[PDB]
């Protein structure tokens, strides 16, 4: 509709903010201001260049005009901005942008947000209209009501867009490849409700709609509870005002043919790991800033942590996302000796997450830098917390085929597990998985098969297990009972692997598991452990109605107890479920159990069983489930198998918490063209997941005095140990447009500093020179010890704004530190029976847990931080007064615990500043500040040593 | 299985005054092959009459008691704990008395609110039927009854007022 030789000018401006809901407290976003022009080409097209823009960031309460100038690091971005931008338009749809590759993607969807506005695809006569409708956000169900104005030919136009009915919303996750969708939450609560109405004056001239105004209104509405427990928001504005047309000369088109692609945003790449919410790592020198705070984190965490390590490692962390496995590797060539830098760079390895922390490692590895315990606690973390990518996956595959993998089998165990973790993240959004992924996998199983090597087949399953996919049913079977004839060719031990690898699968495809496993538990030949699995896994899919009918009725003449107890039990405790995950199968299961009698019910502890406990809380939307499943054997007393798991639900959806199975089949049997596989008979087996990932296996087969006199002689001469380590917890988060082309931020960061130093030396006297163990255990041992274990856990959780050079929004920190000493003595004699301690007591007031909570609302860029409490300090007979409040009111609590016997007291102190008085829910009962100290305090008796001294034996 | 165990957690103050608490850890499969144990504490100083007296019991009719002394003498303050497995009706049940003679005022505090304040509020967070009172001024009593494996009925009697529950079906069996 732009007349080609036409410029439209018009003036623009728009902000988002974020924060509660609520008049008064303090809110933080980002602004602009700009003037632009809009000059009407031939071919469908128009160039947009912007002539003016002043930007600026939002920082008080809401309403109020608390903007102000965003200053420095900007004018290489505004430069950008002012660069023409073609982009074609036809019938009001817009269709692809242009703009030089010096103009970044960043400047590209802030221009894709204005021309957001000019998208309107109206039809002729209807007044009111529907369709799925393009935009910055993605393509979402848009609805029109076209109106007459009064002025003549102006039409009033109002759109509006169901965010959350999109055929495709753009948006980027870290950190949720393990969550599994809960329909059922889902239908209780929506957590992000996202809405946005476009309010237009138009005119309709035969050149085609043009806008005269536009008025922009966009809310995300996140709910992290139940959606009356409180809120936070991101409100949006646009308003664009049509000030003059104009006829332009002579042509000569001055706009770029670079093809940015459509109206929809455009995620920078690596943003979602290179684009901190809380620190700015771009424009600054990247090795120094690694340098700096990697000096202070090693330097300060030596007796005790810092308040501040675990931010720091996060920033740590934040920078080395910036850099390449060639700085990564200067970095260690320097450090490399000095034992404290080099384990706090392979603590933030694993952290980073990035595929250049991968070829790191790889390369580390491969040159025998490593040691093989460093190695193992690393290729663990880095593999499983990587946000997986092609070259992930391809970094991964080649670490397999590392020599110092390959010859250590600890380590390569945990890496071929890992990379079956790193094929389910990488797949976990996709419809389906590429194939060569799973190649390396199912290649090491039909080569395991081929070897008739018990051990490998068990590892490439439980990988596979890990994978998770669909593509890999067809290998399994191989390797399930009941497939044809049967083939008696793999122990009851790789059977049982091959039905447990179903389950990950099945959280993707579980009618297809149901159809695999159902026939299994119903054939009545087949042996009850794999059965009683085959029903474990059959459960664990939601089964329906029907079918957990046709398992009920096929009990009513089961011939094996040991399956019909443990069905048994699964379905009357199931049906028991009051958690909404559970729901449907619970249901399902209510149904079942009328079709038999109560009889199984009576079996006792020789029989299999399975136990489901669950709970859910309304309010938070959030709850917990357990289960523990005992196989027992006909053989005897101990169980021929033992697992128990915990999950959670939140936010519409759960996930496996942490799993631990033992399995102890030659235990209980020492107590009471083809090629078979010879059965390694472990005594016992035992496994540990998390996440629905299996971490780590291990088995006790047959594992049924220089090296001590050594340590004695250590001992004597003293020893220092310090151990710390940096980890994060859990990160999560969720990038997405808003209506003004700069992302939303939803992210929660939760890490951790353990710092823990023993020094130790040991005295002994008329030792016989040729010491034994047994000598030793016959002494009297004089241990000295001052040591310190202290940590600090940070989790933050932000919801804002976020680009490269301007971050704002609302945050609130939780912060915990704890940490005790000793110093003393410890005097032992094993034969004498006789235990004694001689420690310092506590002089002085000492802090020994201390825990903050603080909301915030900020502005970041190069420049530093502004910040404002969430709750303002101050706003607008004793009861009332505090109660009917328009403002915070500190509440403080502190409770004692005295202790005769010591002269001290153990007290817990609290100060509370929260939002509880604006509205009865949850969210604002944890936002605002918190203060809370356990501390242990003398009186002035003044202990010298405090004695703890045991005597068992005749005396 | 006979032995003993002494702990001495001692404080040694500047006056050299005794400070400190003494326990003695005694055991035994006394009267019938029932296990036993005992717990005495005293403080070091030779002024002290306080002391803490604690019995475990292991009886052959499946109970299990066990009584606590604190006090003047171990003797001024006491609570025992009671509990037995059985039949009450034909129907496995279980059994626990909460009992207690002078409790120091404090305690007493804890005690009155619990019973006067707490246990109406959880009986009715758990919506159990409310008969008129259950007999004893000085005890609490609990009786589960599994009526099935799964099904349990459950009384709890307090000094003023008898809760009360039946049909609760479980996740388990008893
Ligand atoms: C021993 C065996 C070694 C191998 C076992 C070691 C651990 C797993 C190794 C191999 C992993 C295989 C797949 C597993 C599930 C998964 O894949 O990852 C899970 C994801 C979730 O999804 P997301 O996207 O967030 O990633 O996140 C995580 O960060 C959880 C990482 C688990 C521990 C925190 C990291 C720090 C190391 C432990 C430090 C003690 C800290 C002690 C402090 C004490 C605190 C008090
Ligand atoms: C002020 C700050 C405001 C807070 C603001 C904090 C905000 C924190 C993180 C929230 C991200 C929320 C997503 C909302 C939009 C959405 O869910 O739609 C996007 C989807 C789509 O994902 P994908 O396509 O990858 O599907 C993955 C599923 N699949 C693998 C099947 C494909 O999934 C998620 O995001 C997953 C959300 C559940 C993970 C929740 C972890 C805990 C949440 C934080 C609790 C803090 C609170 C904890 C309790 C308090 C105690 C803390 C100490
Ligand atoms: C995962 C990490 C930790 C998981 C914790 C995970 C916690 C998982 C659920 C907690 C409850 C598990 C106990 C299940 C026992 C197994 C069984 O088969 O019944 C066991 C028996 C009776 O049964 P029977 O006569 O055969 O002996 O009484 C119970 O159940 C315990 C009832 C509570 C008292
Ligand atoms: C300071 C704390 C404030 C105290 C209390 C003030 C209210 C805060 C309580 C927070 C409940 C957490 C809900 C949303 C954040 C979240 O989703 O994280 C926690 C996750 C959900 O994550 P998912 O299950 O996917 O793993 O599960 C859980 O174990 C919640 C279990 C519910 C009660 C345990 C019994
Ligand atoms: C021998 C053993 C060797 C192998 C070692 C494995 C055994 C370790 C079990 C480890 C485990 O429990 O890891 C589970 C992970 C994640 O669980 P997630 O909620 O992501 O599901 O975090 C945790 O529990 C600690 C969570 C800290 C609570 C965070 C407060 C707010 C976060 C909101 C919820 C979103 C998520 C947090
Ligand atoms: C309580 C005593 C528990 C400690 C038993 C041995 C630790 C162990 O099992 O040794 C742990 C490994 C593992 O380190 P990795 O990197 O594998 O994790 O290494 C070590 O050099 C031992 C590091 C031990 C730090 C000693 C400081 C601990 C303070 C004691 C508690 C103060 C209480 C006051
Ligand atoms: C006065 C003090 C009262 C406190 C006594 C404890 C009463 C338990 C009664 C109850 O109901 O506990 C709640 C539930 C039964 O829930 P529901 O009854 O609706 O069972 C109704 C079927 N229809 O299972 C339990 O017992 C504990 C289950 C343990 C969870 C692990
Ligand atoms: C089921 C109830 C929970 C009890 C089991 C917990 C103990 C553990 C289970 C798995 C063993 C994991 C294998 C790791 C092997 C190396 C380190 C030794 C455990
Ligand atoms: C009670 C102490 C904590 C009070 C409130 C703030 C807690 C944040 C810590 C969170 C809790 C899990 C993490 C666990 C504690 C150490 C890790
Ligand atoms: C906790 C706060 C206690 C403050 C005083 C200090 C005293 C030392 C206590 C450490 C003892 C550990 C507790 C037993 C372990 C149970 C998980």
């Amino acid at each position: 509709q732009f007349q080609p030789g036409k410029v439209y000018r018009y003036s623009y401006d728009a902000f988002s903010i974020s924060g509660l809901p609520e008049p008064g407290v303090n809110r933080a976003g980002l602004s602009g201001e700009m003037k632009i022009e809009i000059h009407g080409h031939t071919h469908n097209q128009a160039t947009l260049k912007i002539t003016q823009v002043n930007l600026k960031y939002f920082l008080g309460p809401w309403p109020s005009d608390s903007f102000y100038p965003l200053t420095g690091g900007y004018d290489h971005f505004i430069q950008q901005l002012e660069v023409p931008v073609r982009f074609d338009y036809s019938a009001g749809r817009i269709g692809d942008i242009y703009a030089p590759p010096q103009v970044t993607d960043t400047a590209v969807n802030i221009v894709r947000g204005i021309l957001n506005l000019f998208q309107l695809s109206l039809k002729k006569n209807q007044q009111t209209f529907e369709l799925q409708e393009t935009g910055v956000e993605g393509i979402c169900q848009t609805t029109y009501v076209v109106q007459e104005g009064y002025r003549t030919n102006e039409m009033a136009v109002v759109k509006t867009k169901d965010l959350n009915n999109c055929d495709h919303k753009v948006y980027k996750t870290m950190g949720t490849a393990y969550a599994e969708r809960c329909p059922t939450c889902q239908k209780m609560n929506k957590n992000l409700r996202s809405t946005a109405v476009y309010n237009y004056a138009i005119f309709d001239e035969p050149s085609g709609y043009i806008i005269k105004s536009a008025h922009s209104e966009e809310i995300q509405q996140l709910s992290v509870f139940d959606i009356k427990e409180g809120n936070v928001v991101i409100e949006s504005r646009q308003k664009l005002i049509l000030e003059g047309i104009q006829s332009a000369p002579a042509a000569s088109q001055a706009a770029s043919l670079q093809n940015r692609g459509g109206l929809m945003y455009k995620f920078p790449s690596s943003a979602i790991t290179k684009m901190s919410s809380l620190f700015v790592t771009k424009g600054k020198n990247l090795e120094s800033e690694i340098h700096t705070v990697l000096k202070h984190l090693v330097e300060n965490n030596q007796l005790s942590v810092h308040e501040d390590a675990p931010a720091k490692f996060l920033r740590l962390t934040a920078f080395l996302r910036n850099v390449d496995a060639g700085v990564l590797q200067s970095i260690w060539h320097k450090l490399h000796q000095q034992k404290d830098y080099r384990r706090w760079i392979l603590d933030a390895v694993p952290a980073m997450a990035t595929s250049e922390a991968l070829l790191f490692l790889k390369r580390t590895l491969a040159s025998e830098q490593l040691t093989s315990a460093e190695a193992t606690q690393i290729v663990a973390s880095t593999l499983s917390n990587q946000q997986a990518t092609r070259e992930s996956l391809s970094y991964a595959r080649e670490l397999l085929n590392t020599s110092f993998i390959r010859n250590r089998p600890i380590l390569r165990k945990t890496a071929v597990l890992g990379y079956g973790s790193l094929v389910f993240r990488y797949c976990a959004n996709t419809v389906s998985c590429p194939d060569e992924l799973l190649q390396p996998l199912h290649d090491l199983l039909s080569q395991s098969s081929d070897r008739a090597k018990e051990e490998e087949i068990v590892l490439a399953l439980k990988a596979l297990g890990n994978a998770g996919q669909p593509n890999s049913i067809k290998k399994i079977q191989r390797f399930l009972p009941g497939q044809g004839k049967s083939l008696d060719e793999y122990s009851t031990r790789v059977q049982a692997e091959a039905i447990m690898a179903l389950r990950n699968i099945a959280k993707r495809d579980p009618r297809k598991v149901q159809e695999i496993v159902l026939p299994i538990f119903l054939n009545v030949a087949i042996k009850s452990e794999l059965r009683i699995r085959s029903c474990i896994v059959f459960f664990e899919s939601k089964p329906s109605v029907a079918l957990v009918s046709m398992v009920a009725v096929r009990l009513r003449r089961e011939p094996n107890l040991q399956v019909a107890s443990f069905v048994y039990s699964q379905m009357r405790s199931l049906s028991r479920s009051s958690n909404p995950e559970f729901r449907d199968v619970a249901a399902a299961c209510s149904v079942a159990i009328k079709m038999l009698g109560s009889k199984l019910d009576r079996l006792g502890c020789r029989y299999s069983k399975a136990v489901h406990v669950d709970t859910f809380n309304a309010r938070t939307m959030a709850g917990v489930s357990a289960d523990y499943f005992r196989i027992n054997s006909p053989s005897g007393p101990l169980p021929r198998a033992v697992a128990a798991k915990i999950r959670g639900q939140g936010m519409g959806y759960a996930s496996d918490i942490v799993e631990f199975g033992l399995r102890a089949e030659g235990l209980q049997e020492l107590l009471y063209d083809w090629k078979s596989v010879p059965e390694e008979r472990p005594l016992a087996s035992g496994y540990v997941k998390v996440h629905g990932q299996e971490v780590v296996f291990a088995e006790l087969d047959k594992k049924m005095q220089e090296q001590i006199g050594a340590v004695v002689s250590k001992l004597e001469q003293g020893m220092d140990v310090l151990l710390t380590k940096g980890y994060v917890v859990s990160e999560v988060r969720y990038m997405q447009p808003v209506c003004i082309g700069i992302p939303m931020d939803l992210n929660l960061l939760v890490s951790g500093v353990t710092t823990n130093r023993a020094n130790l030396s040991a005295s002994f006297s008329s030792l016989p020179a040729d010491m034994k163990l047994a000598d030793l255990l016959a002494t009297n041992i004089e241990l000295r010890v001052a040591a310190t274990t202290s940590m600090s856990q940070h989790a933050v959780a932000i919801m804002g704004l976020t680009t490269d050079l301007a971050k704002a929004g609302m945050q609130t920190h939780y912060k915990t530190s704890a940490g005790l000493g000793v110093n003393g003595k410890i005097e032992m004699n094993a034969r004498e029976s006789n235990f004694k301690a001689s420690l310092k007591p506590f002089q002085q007031k000492t802090v020994v847990v201390l825990s903050t909570m603080e909301s915030i609302v900020f502005v970041r860029d190069p420049s530093g931080s502004r910040i404002l409490p969430v709750l303002p300090p101050k706003m607008t007979q004793k009861q009332i007064h505090d109660i009917m409040t328009a403002r915070p009111v500190m509440r403080r609590k502190q409770s004692c615990s005295k202790s005769a016997a010591l002269s001290s007291k153990v007290c817990f102190s609290a100060r509370l500043r929260n939002a509880a008085f604006i509205r009865n829910a949850l969210l604002y009962k944890i936002t605002g500040d918190y203060v809370s100290k356990v501390y242990v305090q003398p009186t002035s008796s003044k202990a010298q040593i405090t004695k703890v001294e045991l005597e068992l034996q005749a005396g | 299985s006979k032995p003993k165990v002494v702990i001495v957690l001692r404080a040694v103050r500047a006056d050299g005054k005794q400070q400190g608490l003494q326990t003695t850890l005694y055991y035994g499969l006394t009267s019938n092959g029932l296990p036993k144990a005992k717990i005495v504490a005293v403080e070091l100083s030779d002024l002290s009459v306080w002391k803490l007296c604690a019995k475990f019991r292991l009886s052959a009719h499946m109970k299990a008691k066990a009584a606590i002394g604190w006090g003047k003498n171990c003797q001024q303050y006491r609570a025992m704990l009671e509990a037995s497995t059985g039949n009450l009706q034909s129907h496995p049940a279980a059994r626990v008395d909460i009992k207690w003679g002078r409790l120091p005022s404090s305690l007493q505090r804890a005690k009155n609110a619990l019973l006067e304040n707490g246990a109406p509020v959880i009986a009715s967070k758990l919506e159990m039927e409310i008969m008129p009172k259950a007999n004893q001024k000085h005890q609490v009593s609990v009786i589960l009854a599994a009526m099935t494996p799964r099904r349990m009925n459950i009384i709890v009697k307090l000094p003023k007022v008898t809760y009360f529950q039946q049909g609760i079906l479980l996740p388990f069996t008893f």
